[PDB]
RNA sequence: GCCCGGAUAGCUCAGCUGUAGAGCAUCAGACUUAAAAUCUGAGGGUCCAGGGUUCAAGUCCCUGUUCGGGCGCCA
RNA sequence: GCUUCCGUAGUGCAGCGGCUAGCACGUUAGGCUCAUAAUCUAAAGGUCCUUGGUUCGAAACCAUCCGGGGGCACCA
RNA sequence: UCUUGGGGCCGAAACGAUCUCAACCUAUUCUCAAACUUUAAAUGGGUAAGAAGCCCGGCUCGCUGGUGUGGAGCCGGGCG
RNA sequence: ACAGAAACCUCCCGUGGAGCAGAAGGGCAAAAGCUCGCUUGAUCUUGAUUUUCAGUACGAAUACAGACCGUGAAAGCGGG
RNA sequence: GUCUACGGCCAUACCACCCUGAACGCGCCCGAUCUCGUCUGAUCUCGGAAGCUAAGCAGGGUCGGGCCUGGUUAGUACUUGGAUGGGAGACCGCCUGGGAAUACCGGGUGCUGUAGGCUU
RNA sequence: UUAAUG
């Protein structure tokens, strides 16, 4: 036989890590550099723009750290896009751009900067930064929070970053992780970035599947056929989506119905119930031994 | 040979054991710390007697060896070869030093390791003999003859416990009857109600 | 009624050739693995110098390649055609995976090259299940659970139901 | 003689407690430090930059300077003839707030509330802290049973 | 620190910018019945390391690393 | 006790972490001889004193252990 | 228990069986540590126990800044 | 498969029982360890502070500031 | 009642096994054209939505291990100050305050901040 | 040149 590694001494010496580290959500080495403020700033809120790309959603929030918990000053979800004219395609690069633009315009509407700092309306994809206007309230600045997503070239986190920058958030960024930047010859192509923002990669793959075979076409894109999405409709649909986002960025919450107040969960067993259970198990074992013998 | 025990009779220094730092220590004479019939159960040797010290001193390993032989000989003469169990409950770890003078003198005076000695507290068991209930005055006589090998003064106390256990003799039979204790050789196993119920079913099945 | 998410598939097929000598023998074993797969294998170097066999530290000893999917299924079909659809009890691991080694690669169907020569290769089949991608990913790490593991009995009955392979004790 | 190193005899002192190793908690980082706050010092072995000295471990001073990732603090060191109010620059990890100032501020706020109260009334309520007095006479009610007679136990040797 | 010698095949030494030589040693053939003694061919040169001039450098030029031989000694 | 050194086939020695440990003798086997020797041709044979450490690697470098050999042991 | 093995025993042999004896594993048990420690005192060492303190109103800043934001410095009062 | 106590591959457990050049102690797990990609913050200049201390130097270090820079997408990190 | 995203305190939160998950979600899952990276689309990245709670995840259970918090140990060990107290010493007793930690026996098994859902 | 012994 061999020695058991996980012994009582192992559980006595075992230190647990943090809860978000055990869940695998927070990179605390990155959070140590991100979230803390310099001590000579004296409770100046340090804003980070958090992007989390889920399987079916793109969460874009803006947070500043407090000691009880970092409060979300503004949030934007990808399922709000059917209100703006994007029925389907909620987890791609164009929806990341629209969610970042929606977060930016909603934050400027809540701060009262709708007319000032318009941003990019005729978006091409060039290197753009929000310059502060003199004699006006200053531009909002924040710093990007990707999290545990590996930041390679062509990431939806950087698509949401480009959406926030074009909506008018002064975020420092380089044109290296945006799609279009060639890794070999090292120059940035803005036309390829415009195609990825407006979604012509999805349209080209749609046309490629339509040329190849209808079965793999219907296997890959089903709700695009259900909601009548064609490649010629794609760029105009995202233009109307950008126009609707820049037109009405405010959010109305859903009305809450009175709760029926029932418990789907199974409640916790009490001490008297546990003491009764062990007594019934012992009595059942004794009467089974008496019945067998 | 070596020095008299009047020199290192009392606890003078810090406890200085054999370790990574203190190397080059000769082996102690006492190595077999129990004898008699140690391959035995708890039920067949009820009576237990202890040699309890009454001084905070240092008992040498050679004195432990001499008292072990002196108790062994009388227990073989009285109780036979398989009718007792002696246990020395003092393992000597304190490495004690020697300053041999062949002329340097007191300059650079730190001892080379001379031998081993056991740090003994007041009210601490030196030796312990478990035996049958008939052999009471024989164990008193054996411990009385073993007292002469040690310096100082120690008392002989016949314990209320059942052998080399921490449980009383009037309660031991009731606990074995209600299956709270299991005979496990020299020692005993105490089963609480804290474990899982599969252990309870394996006991009562 | 068996749940369709518990269909015991194959994760990978691990090929390796350990010639113990760098240079020409090693690169021709790499050519053997490349002609077997259709992809370039990776050379595995040593951990420490062993003067008994004639190896040194950071010296390229072996060559290996992991194959996924229908290509791994077809190469494992070739390997069981070589080993006539039979394995032993001790070849099966307690973690749920298995493996075996052929004598030489000419039994697989590869034509002999007088420039390359004769090289044997070693199969290791890592079986799978939908939901094994939790432990190796970055987003939400964690153990896969007790019901989701593959046992040795479950591997034996899968092999006997899939390839109709007899299993003999030894 | 002894060596005069920076971390001589700091085996247990800068060591982290049991099952408290690893990542430094972040509220300690983001807790803000104003000028003139009474601050006690407790060293930490995880972050080696900006450590205080072993003579200042446990000492308590107040903040005079605040920088980006550290603050300066004037602590009182007793050196061989006199106490000197001398200043040291300590990073954030080795710094907590002292609640001896906070309890005093709560007592000042309570005294200000009690001073604004009962001014138009005229009742003179004591504001100073009065120590633990000799207690007032009281009635011990030995209802029912008589007091239990304590008997000293006889000697019996346990060992 | 200055000056001048050498460091080249396993060893001791030559080598005038255009297959690096002489001797000892090893191997392989003669000789003797055989080794050794003595002939015959063959193999073995990071020319101490790097850089510079030149069409071309072991050689000419400094730069450094070892080894002698003598001088010189204000932190 | 202090400082220092050595400890390698059977014997006396070498050995510049990477060997097949090297030379001589001894040994054994075969020639020569009538035998022996000498001579000639082959071969066997090292726990590298012991433990550990450094090292990718230790016969050596580092530490201790057990052996051994020299120099000191002083004025009063 | 075969996780392995030294001597056997019936075995050509076989984790087939067999009494074991050794290391290993699991629950115990005796004694310790100046250069060990989960815990952990007594004594002790810092700090505070107010006018240099609170509560107001306003200026300045080239520092920091969605925000006459934050911080610091100046003033003019009221509280004993 | 050769392959064995040890050459290579895979799976499972694995709070650090490894490593961080060295003596020991502390500290460190999506790191302070290993491997990659780019660099020379191991650059220049004032001042302040700690340690040794007489509260003097030297050595070592600690926070900042003014410039030029490296890396990263950025927060930042770095003046051995 | 409960989830997701970002968190605070970092086991009352961990670990082993078993049971249940309505709706949104979270995931498992389907492929490599484009961005991207590998021996390998396994990881990462990208484009999706046929199937599924099998797993992660959420809740609960184990006379569960661990952990947290109390009693016991025990006014015990120890300890500030005192005596022309004892004893050959070793050490011990008393006056004056202060006061532990194992084994053993109970209880518990995450609270909470911001934003957004679901049970309409 | 070497070549001793029974
Ligand atoms: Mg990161
Ligand atoms: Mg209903
Ligand atoms: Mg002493
Ligand atoms: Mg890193
Ligand atoms: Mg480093
Ligand atoms: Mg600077
Ligand atoms: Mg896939
Ligand atoms: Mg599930
Ligand atoms: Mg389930
Ligand atoms: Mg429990």
């Amino acid at each position: 036989f061999v020695k058991v590694v996980k012994n009582k001494a192992y559980f006595k010496r075992y230190q647990v890590k943090f809860r978000r580290r055990r869940e695998g959500k927070t990179d605390y080495y990155a959070r140590k550099r991100l979230v803390i403020q310099d001590k000579n700033k004296y409770n100046t809120p340090k804003y980070r723009m958090i992007v989390r790309v889920t399987n079916r959603d793109i969460i874009c929030q803006i947070a500043y750290a407090r000691i009880e918990g970092d409060m979300i000053v503004c949030a934007a979800y990808a399922h709000e896009l059917p209100k703006y004219g994007v029925k389907v395609g909620l987890t791609n690069y164009a929806a990341a751009y629209c969610t970042g633009l929606l977060l930016a315009r909603r934050l400027l509407n809540r701060f009262g900067m709708d007319k000032i700092y318009e941003g990019q309306v005729e978006v091409t994809g060039d290197e753009y930064n929000v310059e502060s206007i003199d004699g006006q309230p200053g531009a909002f600045t924040c710093y990007l929070d990707a999290g545990l997503a590996r930041t390679t070239t062509g990431n939806k986190v950087f698509g949401a970053l480009k959406g926030a920058v074009d909506g008018g958030l002064s975020i420092p960024h380089s044109t290296k992780r945006f799609p279009g930047y060639d890794s070999e010859s090292k120059e940035f192509n803005a036309e390829v970035h415009r195609k990825h923002i407006m979604g012509q990669n999805v349209a080209d793959y749609m046309r490629y599947l339509m040329e190849e075979d209808e079965d793999a076409y219907k296997k890959q894109f089903s709700q695009y056929i259900k909601n009548n999405v064609t490649p010629d409709m794609m760029e105009e649909m995202y233009k109307k989506a950008h126009a609707a986002i820049r037109e009405n960025p405010v959010y109305e919450k859903k009305p809450k119905r009175e709760v029926k107040k029932k418990r789907w969960n199974r409640p916790k067993m009490s001490l008297a119930q546990k003491k009764d259970r062990v007594a019934q198990k012992k009595a059942s074992f004794l009467r089974a031994q008496e019945r067998a013998a | 040979g070596r020095r008299p025990a009047r020199c290192y009779r009392y606890c003078k220094n810090k406890p200085y054991p054999k370790s990574r730092f203190c190397r080059g220590v000769p082996d102690a004479k006492i190595r077999i710390f129990d004898l008699g019939r140690k391959k035995a159960k708890v039920d067949e040797f009820p009576l237990c007697g202890h040699m309890v010290s009454d001084e905070y001193e240092q008992l040498s390993s050679e004195a432990l060896e001499a008292a072990r032989i002196c108790a062994n000989k009388y227990m073989v003469k009285s109780c036979g070869k398989d009718g007792f169990h002696i246990r020395v409950r003092l393992h000597p770890f304190h490495v004690i030093r020697i300053n041999k003078m062949l002329q340097t003198g007191m300059r650079g005076a730190f001892g080379k390791p001379q031998g081993t000695v056991a740090r003994v507290h007041i009210g601490q068991v030196i030796m312990s003999i478990r035996t049958k209930l008939q052999n009471k005055e024989h164990v008193v006589e054996a411990l009385r003859r073993a007292k002469f090998k040690f310096p100082g003064r120690q008392k002989i106390h016949i314990s209320k416990k059942w052998g080399f256990t921490k449980f009383n003799a009037d309660e031991f039979e009731d606990m074995v009857a209600e299956k709270r204790l299991i005979p496990d050789g020299c020692g005993v196993k105490y089963i609480p109600n804290r474990g899982p119920l599969d252990k309870w079913r394996a006991l009562h099945s | 009624k068996e749940n369709p998410m518990r269909e015991l598939r194959i994760r990978k097929l691990c090929l390796n050739i350990c010639v113990g000598e760098s240079g020409d023998r090693l690169t021709r074993a790499a050519k053997v693995l490349e002609q077997l797969t259709g992809q370039t294998p990776v050379f595995s170097k040593a951990r420490y110098t062993v003067r008994s066999f004639g190896i040194r530290r950071n010296e390229k000893i072996a060559v290996h390649c992991t194959v996924r999917g229908a290509k791994a299924e077809e190469i494992l079909e070739k390997g069981l055609k070589v080993r006539e659809y039979e394995l032993r009890k001790n070849n099966f691991s307690d973690t749920g995976n298995f493996g075996f080694g052929i004598q030489e690669h000419i039994d697989l169907g590869i034509k002999y090259d007088p420039s390359i020569g004769i090289y044997g290769l070693d199969f290791y089949v890592v079986l799978g299940r939908p939901g094994f991608s939790i432990a190796d990913k970055k987003r939400r790490t964690g153990c896969i659970g007790a019901k989701h593991r593959i046992s040795k009995e479950e591997a034996m009955r899968w092999f006997q139901q899939k390839y109709d392979g007899i299993i003999l004790p030894g | 003689t002894n060596t005069k190193g920076k971390r001589r005899g700091t085996r247990y002192m800068f060591s982290r407690p049991f099952r408290k190793h690893g990542v430094v908690p972040l509220a300690t980082y983001m807790r803000i430090y104003k000028k003139g706050d009474i601050v006690d010092i407790k060293g930490m072995g995880t972050v080696q930059k900006g450590m205080p000295h072993k003579c200042y471990h446990g000492k308590t001073g107040r903040v005079y300077n605040v920088t980006q990732h550290a603050v300066g603090i004037v602590v009182n060191k007793q050196v061989k003839g006199k106490i000197l109010a001398k200043r040291i620059n300590v990073r954030i990890e080795h710094i907590k707030h002292s609640k001896s100032r906070d309890s005093f501020l709560k007592r000042v706020k309570e005294n200000d509330q009690k001073k604004k109260e009962a001014k138009e009334k005229g009742t003179w309520v004591q504001l100073k802290r009065q120590p633990a007095p000799p207690r007032e006479a009281h009635f011990v009610r030995t209802n029912g049973k008589e007091p239990e007679l304590l008997e000293p136990i006889p000697y019996e040797f346990m060992a």
